[PDB]
């Protein structure tokens, strides 16, 4: 009918600890089908993790074998996944996706649980604005600092300012978030006219709206 | 290992033209069962990969026929007759023929535009960072193409590597174009040690680098 997995995690783990996702499926039997976790980051790629076919066995990366534990109750067609002594780098996006049979590709997968392995606690940013030196277009920044967790919502004149805008991902600094967003509008209507940066970080339930005004020499 | 090595890794191309990507593995993906468990996968911003080609050239329910697999034992071959709007994102091939299962780092197929050189913008610490016992000199290189870009950062003439950050925007929607931020960190006491800061910017679009400076004062 609908092949459909989905994952259900924890989200959030702290180093050294341990990460359970149940995978539940619908619309095929887990008798029938074998089903791989996978998973993936922007610095390992997508990387394959194990396996547990329909006949109840199963097989590992290698390089996980030690900490990882795969398992699956097929009358309530749940697999289970486990991996002990998470480390900062197991922070990816967890996927489960069926086993095509004999073809031995993953043909169904599940939209993901993303898991973030961090000792950091809830922390508000610190809003910096960022104006050119003292010494046409301007372009204007806004530097959110050491923020935990993610996402936090930056916006210009309380979103009136959506033109021209450039908000970029966030890198990890001291178990910290950063991030910056830049801006550029007509020479002509700043600093003439107000501009301000609005930053918004639902974790922590804070706003900071930060004025963007020139430097002085 | 098995490694999995696609070319190219980026793959700029206009609408309608055709597009062809490499994956050639270490060893022969050849099963003992006779079979080639070689597959194409195809990944889309935010979503989870999805099965293009299974066994080569099979073309999984659902793909158009602009998608062609071909290739044996170690060399393989993806092909799009007619590139479209809904093709771009990022290929995989995977391979299911030896455990541990590998996939290769991924091809982008992006959409090409006209070269052009970013718009660079240094910004010196704010007083409120100062205030804080911090420093970060933030430089936004915006809307240039391609992605491929260097930036360093010199320190009263001399380069300096360490403490800098950098975050990539994705493809813009509208202007084909790519931006990044670059921030040197340091403390408020490195900060007060040298006078010129300067954001440098070295693209194919120029022979001669952009530069951006000031003058702590």
């Amino acid at each position: 009918e609908v092949q459909l997995l989905e994952e259900s995690g924890p989200g959030l783990v702290q180093p050294s600890q341990s990460l359970s996702i149940t995978c539940t499926v619908s619309g095929f039997s887990l008798t029938s089908y074998g089903v791989h976790w996978v998973r993936q980051s922007p610095g390992k790629g997508l990387e394959w993790l194990g396996v547990i076919w329909s006949g109840g066995s199963t097989d590992y990366n290698a390089a996980f074998i030690s900490r990882l534990s795969i398992s699956k109750d097929n009358s309530k067609s749940q697999v289970f996944f486990k991996m002990n002594s998470l480390q900062a780098d197991d922070t990816a996006i967890y996927y489960c996706a069926r086993n095509r049979g004999y073809s031995y590709a993953m043909d169904s997968w599940g939209q993901g649980t993303s898991v973030t392995v961090s000792s950091a606690k809830t922390t508000p940013p610190s809003v910096y604005p960022l104006a050119p030196g003292s010494a046409s277009m301007v372009t204007l920044g806004c530097l959110v600092k050491g923020y935990f967790p993610e996402p936090v919502t930056v916006t210009w004149n309380s979103g009136s300012l959506s033109s021209g805008v450039h908000t970029f991902p966030a890198v990890l600094q001291s178990d910290l978030y950063t991030l910056s967003s830049s801006v550029t509008v007509p020479s002509s209507t700043w600093p003439s006219e107000t501009v301000t940066c609005n930053v918004a970080h639902p974790a922590s339930s804070t706003k900071v709206d930060k004025k963007i005004v020139p430097r002085d020499c | 290992e098995l490694v999995m090595t696609q070319s190219p890794l980026s793959l700029p191309v206009s609408l309608g033209d055709q597009a062809s990507i490499s994956c050639r593995s270490s060893q022969s993906l050849v099963h003992s069962s006779g079979n080639t468990y070689l597959h194409w996968y195809l990944q889309k911003p935010g979503q989870s990969p999805k099965l293009l080609i299974y066994k080569v050239s099979n073309r999984f329910s659902g793909v158009p026929d602009r998608f062609s697999g071909s290739g044996s034992g170690t060399d393989f071959t993806l092909t799009i007759s007619r590139v479209e709007a809904e093709d771009l994102g990022v290929y995989y091939c995977f391979q299911g023929s030896h455990v541990p299962l590998t996939f290769g780092a991924g091809t982008k197929l992006e959409l090409k535009r006209a070269d052009a050189a970013p718009t660079v913008s240094i910004f010196p610490p704010s007083s409120e960072q100062l205030t804080s016992g911090g420093a970060s000199v933030v430089c936004f290189l915006n809307n240039f193409y391609p992605k491929d870009i260097n930036v360093k950062w010199k320190i009263d003439g001399s380069e300096r590597q360490n403490g800098v950050l950098n975050s990539w925007t994705d493809q813009d929607s509208k202007d084909s174009t790519y931006s990044m931020s670059s921030t040197l960190t340091l403390t408020k006491d490195e900060y007060e040690r040298h006078n010129s800061y300067t954001c440098e910017a070295t693209h194919k679009t120029s022979t001669s680098p952009i530069v951006k400076s000031f003058n702590r004062n």
